[PDB]
Order: structure tokens, then sequence, then C-alpha cells
């Protein structure tokens, strides 16, 4: 309202709206991210196995 | 736009109501206009300082009433007067509108809105010398005004009502502080708490108009314009102008301090308002006192400052915090106009280039900038809580008294040289980046427990930042608990120390 | 889209100047100057009179 001359405002508000949904999430990360992990579960298990028994050793 | 059409239809109304309405018959006539000065026959009965209208249109204050003729300055050129022109009264002393409106706009001495946003809502309408409050009417300066300096609040406090002068040399950043301390106050601004609030007012006497323009674009890029008042006396306005801009952003802030709220003034460069009051005393053939200035320059700088106070609670309990600045020549601070405001200000924050130009930027000589008012008007967690923040001040002068004369003598003397000069590194800041208490408690903190181990002195500025961030991060609590309380607790020093001791490891 | 309205503002004003310039000589031509000097003659003595 502070243009009296609006004229492209509301087609700049519809622009807004009509991108309103500009862009989902990535989460595509689903398999590989896990696999990092499945290498994590399997070399600390390895080294945490050795380390409890060598301690008592 | 049909609609100023008509507003200036009735503007040209009333115009020929108020001029048909006067029969004037003491209205004088000029003898003769010299350089801005107009003497006149006539006004019998005109009251000292008064404005008056010339026929042309340029308005004057009586200064001189000497019998016969009057002496008229004038605000604005001589351009358009001559002699035989009949000079209208205004019948009330020079005044100044005063209101809420004011706040994001740009006017000058009159009061005019010059910054061409249209017309200005003013609440009132107050003189421009009016007086100041008396003995018992005020009450001692406790609330703290914060800087974001850090050397401008952890070491030379200022508070509501205090008169604190950025006395130096040119270009050396007098403005700086001012205008940070205008950004600083943005953090309060945007609250609802009204006791906490400081709106900012601001006088340009003598600076080009190039500079306030770039000035007023600074407060409204950080947003500070909304809460500040500009007013503007160039070098091209007639001395008149000049003189008078000054009482009346005073009596502009002094609306806020009688309303209980609290505001702040900037003066300004106010040595051109003694050069402007010299040309206004010399072209009126007022015989001059020292190095030709005229002799009433002290009493005109105390009724300016001494306007600016804290009140009592009788009253409102509202303030008003003078921020005068000085520029001396080569470092002179035995000149008059700087000896008179050394004498007339509730201490100094000395500023030279020496420093400057040996790296500290804000350049505070903290040997000669003292404030009269020390555990008064300052946050106590900057304060007793934090010990060594009541002593800093020995100890910052103790290590320049060691420098080379006081050379190292043994281990005790080493130890204070790296602290002093850690710390020296540490009390830089940049402009255009205000700082917080809760955020400077911890490092001036750190630099009591372990500041010698600052990882060497051309880092230590990311070793703060970094110590910022590891106490924003992960240590919130610390920050909050000291800003709204105030003050450091038992166990407040205990996990500030440990939170501080915690990052000296890492 | 907004300093341009300002100065949509801001020029309009302007040609209001120069229009003054044409309302301005507009005045000067005028045999209202003869009459005119009976404009004060009437409106000075409503002025007194009301004294
Ligand atoms: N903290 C700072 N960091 C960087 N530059 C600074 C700092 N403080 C001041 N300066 C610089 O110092 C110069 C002078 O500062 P400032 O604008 O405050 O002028 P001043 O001392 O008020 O002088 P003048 O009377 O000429 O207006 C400017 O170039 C400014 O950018
Ligand atoms: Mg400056």
């Amino acid at each position: 309202s502070v243009l009296k001359n609006t004229s492209v405002i509301d087609k700049i508000e519809s622009y807004v709206k009509q991108y309103k949904p500009v862009k989902i999430d990535a989460s595509k990360q689903l398999q590989v991210i896990e696999s990092f992990e499945k290498h994590a579960m399997t070399n600390a298990k390895e080294t945490e196995s050795l380390v409890s028994k060598e301690l008592k050793d | 736009k049909a609609q100023p059409t008509e507003v200036s239809s009735i503007l040209e109304e009333r115009i020929k109501g108020v001029s048909d309405e006067a029969n004037l018959n003491e209205t004088g006539r000029v003898l003769a206009v010299g350089d801005g000065i107009a003497r006149v026959f006539g006004l019998n009965n005109i009251q000292a300082e008064e404005l008056v209208e010339f026929s042309s249109g340029v308005k004057g204050m009586a200064l001189n009433l000497e019998p016969g003729q009057v002496g008229i300055v004038l605000f604005g050129s001589d351009r358009l007067v001559k002699e035989g022109e009949l000079v209208k009264r205004t019948g009330n002393i020079v005044d100044v509108p005063v209101g809420p409106g004011l706040l994001g706009r740009v006017v000058d001495a009159l009061g005019n809105p010059i910054d061409g946003k249209g017309p200005i809502d003013a609440a009132g309408r107050s003189r421009a010398q009016v007086k100041a409050p008396g003995i018992l009417p005020r009450r001692s300066v406790h609330e703290p005004v914060q800087t974001g300096l850090k050397a401008v609040d952890a070491l030379v406090p200022i508070g509501r009502g205090q008169r604190e002068l950025i006395i130096g040399d040119r270009q050396t950043g007098k403005t700086a502080v001012a205008l940070d301390t205008i950004l600083n106050q943005k953090r309060w601004n945007n609250g609802s708490d009204e006791s906490k609030k400081l709106y900012c007012v601001y006088v340009a006497v003598g600076q080009k108009r190039s500079t306030v323009a770039q000035l007023v674009q600074t407060l409204e890029q950080h947003d500070a314009m909304k809460y500040s008042i500009i007013v503007a006396a160039t070098a091209s306005e007639a001395a008149p102008l000049q003189y008078l801009a000054p009482f009346t952003a005073a009596s502009i802030g002094e609306w806020f301090r009688d309303n209980g709220k609290h505001a702040l003034i900037v003066y300004d460069d106010l040595s051109k308002q003694a050069v402007a009051y010299r040309q206004l005393s010399l072209l009126l053939r007022r015989p001059p006192g020292r190095e030709a200035y005229p002799g009433d320059v002290f009493y005109l700088h105390s009724r300016l400052l001494e306007r600016a106070a804290k009140l009592s609670e009788k009253e409102g309990s509202g303030s008003l915090t003078a921020l005068p600045v000085i520029e001396t020549q080569g470092g002179d601070v035995s000149a008059y106009i700087p000896t008179n405001v050394i004498s007339i200000t509730d201490g100094q924050i000395f500023l030279e280039a020496e420093l400057f130009y040996k790296g500290i930027r804000p350049a505070i000589n903290v040997g000669l900038s003292v404030s009269r008012v020390g555990s008064a008007a300052q946050v106590k967690a900057l304060k007793q809580v934090a010990g060594s923040l009541k002593l800093f001040l020995a100890q910052y002068r103790e290590v320049a008294a060691f420098a080379q004369f006081g050379s190292d003598l043994d281990a005790s003397t080493k130890q204070t040289l790296v602290r002093g000069e850690r710390l020296t590194q540490l009390l830089k800041q940049n402009q255009y980046s205000p700082l917080a208490t809760e955020e400077q408690v911890p490092l001036i903190y750190a630099g009591v427990n372990g500041h010698l181990d600052g990882i060497e002195l051309s880092r230590i500025g990311e070793f703060e930042s970094s110590f910022l961030s590891y106490l924003k991060s992960n240590h919130n609590e610390l920050l909050t608990e000291i800003r709204e309380k105030g003050e450091l607790s038992k166990e407040l020093l205990a996990s500030l120390k440990s939170a501080t001791e915690s990052f000296v490891a890492t | 889209w907004v300093r341009y309205e300002a100065s949509l503002r801001q020029l309009e004003q302007r040609q209001l100047a120069k229009s003054v310039i044409s309302r301005v000589q507009s005045e000067l031509g005028n045999p209202k100057f003869q009459e005119k000097v009976l404009q004060q003659s009437i409106s000075e003595i409503e002025q007194l009179l009301s004294k």
C-alpha cells in the first residue's frame, strides 16, 4: 500500500505464491550413509573385541 | 498529485489571514546590513533573543538591544535583504518544535524538516534557552550506558546523565565511538522496557552535507535511524544557525528526559560552535576576549552541557547523557576551548593519533582518559564480581610505567609485561562491530586466569573470537545468567573460571 | 518501485516549480494591479476597524 502505482506487486505476490513450494529437501542418502556406518560397526567391534580380550589377557 | 494543490490553496488562504491581522506600527526599518548582521531602527518593545521575520522572508534573532537600533543576526544569507525593509516581529522567543514524530527524520537548527519526508508531528514547542535542572530535582547516575566498546565500558564507565568528552585530534575516531554507541543501543531499543530505551539525538555543526549523508546512510543500514534524530548545521549555513542548533537539540533531548524516558545527545565538534559564536560576537562589535573569542564562551558551553542530567524519581526519573566532541590542534589540550571543555565535562575520552598508528584502533589513552564516575554507572558483571575490573586501571598504569625505564628486573616484571601487552592487544576492536556486556565479561575474565598462554600476539584476536564462540555455543547458560542478573555469583564465578580454564587447555 | 514513486513525487513538484513561473508570468500582465489597490483599501479598513 505504500505504492499507489502498484501494477506489479500482485504479480510479484503471486510470483512468490506460485513458487511458495520452492523445493523439497534431499534425503537421498539412505544406502551409502549407513555403508560408512557398516564399516564403522565392523572395525569398532573388531577393535573393541580385541582390546577387551587383550586388557584381561 | 492534486492533493498538494488544495493543500497549498488552504495554506495560501491562512497565509493571507495571518498576514493581514497585524496592523503593526513598531515594525522597524533596516538601517544597514553587514556580513549577516542588520541594525534596525524600530521594535521599541522587542524582547531579547526574540525571533523576527524580514519582509523578504529571512529570520533573525535579537542579540543586541542597545538604545535606538537593534542588533539582528540572520538565520541565512544577507542575499535578499536591503535597507529600509519592514521587519516583522514574531511575538515569541526563538523556539523549536519537540515531539515523538522527530524519530527517523533529519531537521535543521530551527527544526524544519530538511530530509524531505514531509512535515513534522510535534507534540510541543520548547525554548532554545531553557534553565538547567536545580540541585534537588535530580538524582545521581547509577544506570550504566552500554557503549559496546570494551575499552570504553570496562575502563571508563559512562551512565545516564553524565557528560563524557571525546577529546582528541582530527580523524582519530571521535565520531566512531559515538556512532558505535548509537548502533549498540539497538539491542534494547527493540524491546518493550522503556527504562532501558536510549533514543539517540545527534548534532552536526559544521560537517559537510556529504558526511552527514554517509552518516544517515550508516544508521539506516544498521537500522538505528528509527530511534535517532539528526539535526544538521553545515558550514554552508549562517553562523547563527550553527550557534543555535546544539541548544535546540538539547531541548529535543530534554523532551524525552522530562517525559520519563532516556536519551543520548552527541555534541559533535562543539569547537565550531565556538567559532560560530566568535563570528557572531565579532560581527556585533562586541568587545572580544582572549585570542579573539567572545568572553562568554565558558558560560555558553556550561549552559549547554549542564542541561544534561539524571532526574530523580519525583519528577519521573528521566535522564539525558551528554556526549560532546572536541578536536584539538596538534594534541594541545592546554588550548583555551579544550581547557574549558575538559573543566566542564564529567570526564573525558582521550584519543590520539600516535596510538592510532600504533595499531590500537580505539586509540584510548587510558593514562588520561578518566571518568568522574567509577563503580556507579557500571554493570556489576564488569565490576567487583570480576574482581580485577575494579583495578585494571592500576595494572595498565604500571605496565606503561615499566616499559623501558622500569626495565624488567625479575620474573614478576616479565609476567606483568606479557600480561599487559597481551591485554593491550586484546582491547583492540573494529568499527561497526558493537559488543555486549555478556561477552565482555568472559574475554577480560580470561585476562586474569590465563592470558600469557595466548597463542602468540598476532593470533590473540581469533583467540577472543573463538572464546566468544566457545561460550555462545555449549555455554549459553553462562552468557544468559550473567546478562539478565547483571553480576557474577559464587557458583557463577566457579562456572566461568571452569569454562575459561577449559578453553585455555583447548 | 518505492523510491521511483518517491522520485515521481519529487519530480512532479519540480515541474510545478516551473509551473509557478508560468503562473507568475500570468500574474504580471493584468490590470488587477490597478484593481488590487482597492483590495488593500477594503482590507486595511477591516483591519483597524477591528481595533
Ligand atoms: N575501530 C576502527 N576501525 C577501523 N577504522 C577506524 C576505527 N575507528 C576509526 N576508524 C577510522 O578512522 C578515521 C577517522 O574516524 P572517524 O570517522 O570517527 O573520525 P573523527 O575522529 O570523528 O574525525 P573528524 O573530526 O575528521 O570527523 C576514519 O577513516 C575511520 O574509518
Ligand atoms: Mg568524525
